[PDB]
């Protein structure tokens, strides 16, 4: 490393790993210089209100850092620099962040009340190009309509992307803000309106003006109201006026939130697609049905040559009997079909026309396909498969690609990095080993979700050499203490488990009961533990014994979400000389 | 061209040196990213062997570097 410092930096530029990067800092002062100097992303590990952060060496700096996440910051849910309950302290903290993080072009934040934005934006206005807001808590009632977003659209002159995907507000906030700030929204190109997956959807009276106000939009992601029982639902007329209002769109992704035929037609979707020449990513995950969609897809091939990624909800006539009817669509990098009954083993074989494109394929609730030509699309350019609610298919036997396959969503394997399994009420994991998943040398990630109305065979996963990241979602299972024991029995035997995300179940706070703590606690390898719901203060010390646990947090990221003993815990957690 | 990138240790570093001398943007990245992968995964001391480095930190600076990294989730 006698080389010129600029080339040491250029080397360190390429490190994605936070921990490896953290370890490079500890090598020598020379490459500590080099790591602080080149780091691009940082998710803060707060509390930044505490004097440990503020009065801290002021050559602790990340001068070329771009993306700063302040949503994970302790305590988890709480307001950041709200001026609601004093300025002076918010002023100073703001400047401190602005001093380690001066080149932020991209900011994530937890945003209970709009004054946090008003207190962060001054330092970064001229730089800020992307914003993610995050709010699983309820919306402060007294605020007046589009007030949550006024701080951004007034100040940040260089804003190009807005991400409300995990931000609980009302649609009338979004519509009010984005139509009364033309100077700001005329520049917007990316918009994500998820709204914490807690709305019935944007209406046509809402969706229409937003597009109207956003000519440069190149990406839109939105939940829309498609249910024609309602007079203001999203029709062909609404889709048409979106397309002519946002011509530049390359990524459009509508979907119906839920828990019968749609107001959309097939000649309407042909016109619509003719308006969107640039459409690379299309996605219409609706619950209502869109009959005989065969043509619309051929249109999409002709009108939208640049298409690659494609995902369709209840689109009923995708492919069929005879010859080319969605497979006119020459390039599909990825494709996913859904609650589409007209799909039949005839179809999947008939995609002899997407030989070059489809690295990903999925069917969700198709009820008419077989085992052995999910054994027929076997070719060299194919890598990742879901298969969700097949009344018929249950099998991994089908596959040439057992050698080539890389992810799997079902309900030796020589390249399979990832695996997402969905189960039922008191289903057993174990049969999975005998049913065809025995080896998995390279399997790093596994994801388990449960939903319904002896023990889990979690121990039976210890076969797998490199299995380090689990996500165990029991949120949707619907006393609970014995249920958490059923599911968590034998995590200890997962030797290489490094990072665990656990969702405890819901009955009217999502508490993680004592036997679960003690079951999780026996995990030796855990460097990161995140628990969706919480515990009691008096249950918290028990995680401190896990040898090298460093990252741990109680992230209630579900709507509506609901004590600085946690901070007392956090100090005790940091205290311990753990590994580097 | 990953097949190209096997080579001795000084033959990689020396390649970086004379890869930005002749201004080849593409080869500079490929060479640098390959040193970067050598560092990924290793512990602090294990990084100090692979490249013949000498800890130039008082134990007060180490624990200072350590306390600052605690403001970043891994």
């Amino acid at each position: 490393l006698d080389l010129p410092e600029p080339l040491l930096l250029h080397i360190l530029s390429f490190l994605t790993d936070v921990r490896s990067r953290h370890r490079a800092a500890l090598a020598c002062g020379r490459m500590r210089a080099a790591e602080r100097a080149t780091r691009s992303e940082l998710s803060l590990r707060g509390d930044p209100r505490s004097p440990g952060f503020l009065f801290l060496s002021h050559a602790f700096r990340f001068p070329a850092l771009e993306h700063l996440d302040l949503s994970l910051v302790s305590p988890w849910g709480h307001p950041l620099l709200s001026s609601v309950p004093i300025s002076e302290q918010n002023a100073f903290i703001a400047a401190r962040l602005a001093g380690c993080f001066p080149a932020v072009t991209s900011l994530a934040v937890y945003c209970r009340d709009p004054t946090t934005l008003a207190n962060l934006t001054p330092h970064w206005q001229a730089s800020l190009r992307r914003v993610k807001l995050v709010r699983w808590h309820q919306r402060p009632p007294t605020l007046p309509d589009g007030a949550d977003l006024e701080p951004l659209l007034e100040t940040c002159a260089a804003l190009r992307e807005l991400d409300l995907s995990e931000f609980y507000c009302w649609t009338e906030d979004v519509v009010r803000a984005l139509t009364t700030h033309p100077s700001a929204t005329a520049a917007l190109t990316h918009l994500d309106l998820g709204l914490a997956a807690a709305t019935d959807g944007f209406k046509s009276s809402e969706l229409g003006p937003i597009a109207a106000s956003c000519p440069n939009l190149r990406k839109l992601v939105a939940p829309c109201l498609f249910n024609p029982r309602f007079s203001d639902c999203v029709g062909d007329d609404a889709l048409l006026s979106l397309a002519t209002s946002c011509p530049r769109l390359t990524v459009l992704r509508l979907s119906e939130p839920f828990e019968e035929e749609a107001a959309i037609t097939v000649a309407g979707l042909v016109a619509f697609f003719a308006a969107l020449p640039a459409l690379e990513d299309f996605t219409m995950d609706l619950q209502h049905n869109v009959l005989e969609a065969a043509p619309a897809m051929e249109a999409l091939a002709r009108r939208c040559p640049r298409i690659k990624f494609l995902t369709l909800g209840s689109f009923q006539g995708l492919c069929k009997a005879s010859w080319l009817h969605l497979d006119g669509v020459a390039v599909c990098g990825g494709l996913e079909s859904l609650y589409m009954k007209n799909c039949q083993d005839l179809t999947d074989a008939s995609l002899a026309a997407i030989g070059r494109g489809c690295r990903r394929l999925a069917k969700f609730g198709i009820h008419g396909c077989d085992l052995v030509t999910s054994a027929g699309i076997r070719r060299l350019a194919f890598t990742l498969r879901p298969t969700l609610k097949e009344v018929t298919v249950l099998h991994c036997r089908l596959l040439h690609t057992a050698e080539c396959l890389t992810a799997l969503s079902p309900i030796s394997w020589e390249m399979l990095r990832s695996l997402s399994l969905w189960f039922s009420a008191g289903q057993l994991l174990s049969p999975l080993i005998s049913a065809g998943l025995d080896s998995c040398p390279v399997l790093e990630e596994i994801s388990i979700k449960v939903e319904g109305d002896t023990i889990f065979g979690l121990s039976d996963l210890a076969g797998f050499p490199v299995l380090a990241k689990m996500k165990l979602d029991l949120s949707e299972a619907v006393d609970l203490s014995l249920w958490e024991r059923f599911y968590l029995h034998g995590i200890e035997s997962l030797q290489t488990l490094y990072e665990l995300d656990y969702w405890p179940p819901q009955d009217k706070h999502r508490s993680l009961t004592l036997p679960a703590v003690g079951l999780i606690q026996r995990c030796v390898g855990l460097r990161k533990l995140f628990i969706h719901g919480t515990t009691h203060e008096h249950f918290m010390t028990f995680f401190l014994s896990i040898p090298n646990l460093r990252d741990m947090q109680l992230r209630e990221d579900y709507y509506p979400a609901p004590a600085e003993s946690w901070l007392r815990f956090e100090v005790q957690l940091n205290s311990r000389q753990i590994d580097d | 061209d990953a097949d190209f990138m096997k080579i001795d240790q000084a033959t990689l570093f020396e390649l970086i040196l004379a890869a930005n001398y002749l201004n080849i943007k593409n080869l500079l990245d490929l060479t640098c990213q390959t040193v970067a992968d050598m560092i990924k995964g290793k512990t602090p001391e294990e990084i100090r062997t692979t490249f013949n480095i000498k800890n130039d930190f008082t134990p007060e600076e180490e624990e200072e570097v350590r306390r600052e990294n605690q403001w970043a989730f891994e």
